[PDB]
């Protein structure tokens, strides 16, 4: 009878495991941005503004996993 | 209806194709037509100059 | 497991492809190409 | 660092490195060869079809 | 000038004053690769005489290898290279400098 | 082949040509490379820095002003060079520091000159680190 | 299903028969749509099976190529012609192709065909393992061809079907008549452009794999 | 317009025809044995 | 209700681990973007349409896993 | 029969976990495409084909991975 | 037979996990293939066909994992 | 009250995994930091700001599992 | 009596996951192989047999995982 | 509280997995650190404070895994 | 007596999964083989025996996990 | 009383999944270490300090996983 | 008493997981060893000691999991 809410809770907990994609994602994109700026000091002004779009895209997967987790919490 | 949304979506991709794929493909195809035409005229020019 | 109208008919149809196309269509595409070659020399 | 992109070229990189090595040394190390290295007078001029000499700018 | 005035587009004076210096040659190479963009031309010809022992001379010419023929070559895999270091262009400019300096 | 045959050459006075050498630690484009014997063939530029040449003699610091890490498959490494570095005579601080400060002061020229000034500042810092 | 398979026969028969106004050398507007694909097919076939007998062993790879790419094309119409949602024919003819190249190798080589499962040079103590390492993969890649095409096409057909069925409350009672409430239509259109792309690319790549298996059959590697 | 050209009909596709016969035999034998329907 | 709905919600929770691939994919997509554009700036006009193809397809497969999760969470 | 369909749903979920490999593979083949064209411009018109085939194969891995999910689900 | 079929279905659903490695690796093989063919435009003739055979043998692992998943199901 | 609390604890325990994202975040973020400063000693005042932003945005999605786990644990 | 077979199926399904390990093995082997054969085409016939034995042993580990899966199931 | 305590034990046992974050993190950060100090010695004094900063900020992730594991235990 | 052997099979499977490390490792060191011998084939006989003695016990890591699985099975 | 000790055993067993951190960390730190030493050996006594610190940290993460496994066991 | 040994076996297996880290690391460390000796053939004599030291302690890390699996299986 309470198994529905219980399973909702473990489902949300394992749905937070969708945050690894976004975490290591932010990781690699920012690190490769750092490497690219290091290789070309004059390319920062042409790499960062485009990088913001992909930062939004990589926060998108994080908030998607967050909201599917939230559907199993509330 | 499930069959309502499908026909509208197909109309949507037909419009998108006519808007974007149709013009670019038209230019590429017409360029290839033109290339074939000019190589045919080049063959004619070679023939007529050889005959001359 | 009913495949009488899904396997046999499709198989025969693909024989029709393999035979008719290789007899008519790709040959006359190549005929177009070789005629262009011939007029181009 | 940025010789290829922001700098003049790789040849400019060798030029500045050699000039720094020769000039920033001991007084007794500034021999005749170092003097010739420091002295540059390559007055390159941009010609044209009609031999229009643009300018003999220093190197 | 008297042979092919149209083909010539760059002249440098005040070079044969005395024994060669590396700085002037390297600056000349930089100017040549900048204003003329020697990288565009697949082949670069340098003319310079060679005495055998004392008297007899020949117009020996040494080929110049561009970045196009350094990034790919029949035997470029023998020598380890770093793609991030842009060693094709680096070696192209280095040979353009060294060969021209010793040629002069 | 046993060891390496270092060919250290300069436009004014060559140093080595097919001479036995144990370690030819040289400042590669990325970092510095250690060469001991029969090293893998490679072609790569060298930034200015100490070209550490271990031979039968004592410690020999050889600061370079430009060259390539060109190694043959037959262990005949040829480190091209432009300017030599005496073990103790070259090491001086007053003139180097004064020139560095003067170049930093006159480093506010146009962008074409600004890049050259920045590269000169970085190579002067490299010289200061090499001084030890 | 039988009448639906005749339709693709009629459409591609009309590709040239119902296209050329007078069989002009310049080519009609739909003769180009087939000579371009013919040029691509001859190009990567001479790229992959390049050498002798490539021309004699090109036509059936070609026939499979149009079969599959118009079979993917007819899966765009809303009453999708994805083999009438059965798609077992792909598996059956993948097994057919596997038997075909097996017989190709067994006739061209014979006992040498058993050397197709062992490379030219192997260590003596390690060959008896690597032979059985390379054999079962070969007999197993007779379903891998089928599940690829099956996967892409019917996965697309059922995902559009599922999305359409799941789109019940979007504009009738739901007050959100914007893209927020029209996410079903947006991802339907995105996945249909994706479907067209993956269909054409998968037809080309399966042409590549079939040519590769034919190369393994008629030659030795 | 329509050209009936003499092309290889089975000289190169004969193993494919044997495979088709084999798949016909498999479908016929599995219509009652492996059908389970 | 009961074990059927509990299992439906458990499936809803599990199905999102596939978004690992989508997130890491868009991530390495932009990592390759940034590295390639940093190698040379003149290649940006040739890489950008393939760049948009790439990240669009990466959240396309992300969309695939999320709507499989959406179906798995509902009836 | 309730737990049978329950385990069908769990099987479908644990099957569709397996499209993360597809997600990595598509991105990495396109990544190879882009740095290959970046280091030399002239190779793009040859590299793009096998890049899109890299997409085709990498996605196909995910499609046949959760094909057993759909069979489990349906 | 109820829990038996439930566990068979769960076993198929987990067996299909055995293809994440196949999914990313059969992509990286072609990724490095196109990287190498960009390194030398002219090696394609000898780097391509053996890359495709390595492809078949690298898709083989996912092939057996779906085979055992089908065995679990059927 | 019993299995619900059990599910709460289980879900918190499995959800706190999601800080692998923050871990690999810091991992490759200061990996690229160190690589850039080592290869470009002059380029520090540019790499460091993007580096700390990378740390912050990676750990945000890394601990977006931890704070729901706390919300799920209690 | 029946969950014994259920556990057999679950064990086989979790055992067949070692296949993707062999997939990565053989795939990265082939990727390194063509990366190293793109440079120095001449070094092909010595990198061939040892490549053969390497992916042979990787696939051997994978097929042993398949074999223990079959043994647990059968 | 019987099954509640059992689930607490499972929750701690699955909380302790997440130390992989710190484990890979600090390690590859300091692998980059040792690479950087090797390639040039002049950058050592500039990278080492960054290295210990990463040390602290990833032992932070280790510590969160620690007290989420311990909170369920105690 | 029933769940005894049920968990025995579960343990045998969850021990057989432990082949991933050997599978990836033998091939990653072998990829090092490929790139090193491509860099210089003259020292092939210098890098070969060390590789043999290394990945032999790398497969022996498998062998220990398989011994654990067999003791979990019989 | 069976299930609480069963939970203790299960938690102790899963607490060892943390060894990926420690093992991969030591492996990569000395991978980069010996790569750097081969790239030049004149900095042995400078790169060795943070190398022994690298064992210290990675094996410390290992010891954390060990002590959780032991506390769950005992 | 049955669940005791059942969970003992389950714990032994989930302990012998921790051997994947060793199976990776012991191989990658001497992968870098051979990569370095390929870069510098004469430097094997000095890169061998500490590389095989880390290699052996990675063996020990895997042996911890093997031993705890035996403890949960043979004790």
């Amino acid at each position: 009878m309470q198994l529905v809410l219980a399973a909702k809770y473990i489902g949300a907990g394992i749905s937070t495991i969708g945050l690894l994609g976004a975490g290591i994602g932010i990781a690699i994109v920012f690190a490769a941005l750092i490497n690219g700026v290091s290789r070309n000091p004059s390319i920062k002004d042409t790499v960062f503004p485009m990088a913001i779009l992909g930062f939004a895209l990589s926060e998108a997967t994080g908030l998607f996993c967050l909201m599917v987790s939230f559907l199993l919490l509330f | 209806n499930d069959e309502s949304i499908l026909l509208l979506t197909f109309l949507g991709f037909t419009g998108l194709v006519a808007k974007y794929l149709a013009p670019a493909y038209k230019d590429f195809a017409d360029a290839r037509m033109k290339k074939v035409s000019d190589v045919l005229n080049a063959s004619r020019n070679k023939h007529v100059e050889a005959v001359k | 497991f009913y495949f009488m109208n899904q396997l046999t008919y499709g198989f025969l149809l693909m024989i029709t492809l393999l035979i008719l196309f290789s007899q008519f269509f790709l040959p006359m595409i190549l005929r177009l190409y070789v005629s262009r070659l011939f007029i181009s020399k | 660092s940025a010789w290829r992109k922001a700098g003049i070229s790789y040849a400019a990189y060798l030029n500045v490195a050699a000039q720094a090595i020769r000039s920033s040394l001991k007084t007794e190390l500034q021999t005749a060869s170092v003097l010739n290295r420091s002295q540059t007078d390559a007055f390159y001029t941009q010609y044209k079809n009609g031999t229009a000499a643009s300018e003999p700018t220093p190197i | 000038l008297r042979t092919h005035p149209n083909n010539i587009k760059l002249s440098i004076n005040g070079i044969g004053k005395d024994a060669p210096t590396f700085q002037e040659s390297a600056l000349i190479a930089d100017k040549l690769l900048s204003v003329m963009k020697a990288g565009t031309y697949p082949k670069i010809s340098i003319f310079y005489n060679d005495p055998v022992s004392s008297l007899s001379f020949e117009p020996s010419e040494k080929p110049i290898f561009n970045a196009k023929t350094i990034e790919q070559s029949p035997s470029f895999g023998k020598f380890e290279i770093d793609t991030d270091a842009n060693v094709p262009r680096d070696l192209f400019e280095y040979t353009l400098a060294n060969q021209m300096l010793t040629a002069m | 082949s046993s060891g390496l045959k270092l060919q250290f050459a300069l436009p004014h006075e060559t140093l080595y040509s097919g001479s036995e050498v144990t370690q030819v630690n040289l400042p590669a484009k990325s970092g510095r490379i250690g060469v001991l014997a029969n090293h893998v063939p490679t072609v790569e530029q060298l930034l200015p820095g100490v070209v550490e040449v271990m031979e039968g003699s004592n410690s020999k610091k050889f600061f370079i002003s430009g060259g390539f890490a060109t190694v043959q498959p037959d262990s005949q490494l040829c480190v091209t060079a432009i300017e030599a570095f005496p073990l103790e005579s070259f090491s001086q601080e007053n003139i180097k520091n004064l020139l560095a400060e003067a170049k930093k002061n006159v480093s506010s020229s146009d962008a074409r000159e600004a890049a050259e000034a920045a590269i000169q500042v970085e190579v002067l810092e490299n010289l200061q680190s090499v001084l030890k | 299903f039988s009448l639906y398979t005749i339709i693709v026969l009629l459409v591609i028969t009309s590709l040239y028969t119902l296209t050329n106004n007078n069989n002009k050398i310049i080519g009609s507007r739909w003769l180009i749509s087939q000579e371009a694909i013919y040029d691509t097919i001859m190009n990567m076939t001479k790229g992959q099976i390049g050498g002798k007998n490539w021309g004699l062993y090109f036509p059936m790879i070609f026939t499979l190529f149009m079969f599959i790419f118009i079979a993917n094309l007819i899966s765009m119409i809303p009453y999708s012609f994805a083999l009438s949602a059965h798609l077992v024919f792909i598996i059956s003819l993948s097994i057919v192709i596997w038997l075909g190249n097996t017989i190709l190798g067994l006739y061209k080589h014979g006992w040498v065909f058993f050397s197709l499962f062992v490379p030219a040079g192997t260590p003596l103590p390690l060959v008896p393992l690597l032979v059985i390492i390379e054999t079962l993969s070969y007999f197993a890649r007779a379903i891998s061809l089928g599940l690829r095409l099956g996967s892409n096409i019917l996965a697309g057909h059922l995902l559009m079907v599922i999305l359409a069925g799941l789109t019940f409350n979007f504009m009738l009672i739901n007050l959100f008549t914007l893209v927020f409430g029209f996410v079903p239509l947006a991802m339907i259109l995105a996945i249909m452009m994706l479907e067209f792309a993956i269909g054409i690319i998968q037809g080309y790549v399966w042409a590549i794999l079939t040519a590769s298996y034919l190369k393994d059959a008629v030659y030795l590697h | 317009m329509l050209k009936r050209f003499p092309t290889p009909i089975l000289k190169v596709y004969w193993p494919f025809f044997v495979a088709g016969a084999a798949v016909y035999y498999g479908m016929s034998k599995a219509a009652d044995l492996s059908s389970n329907t």
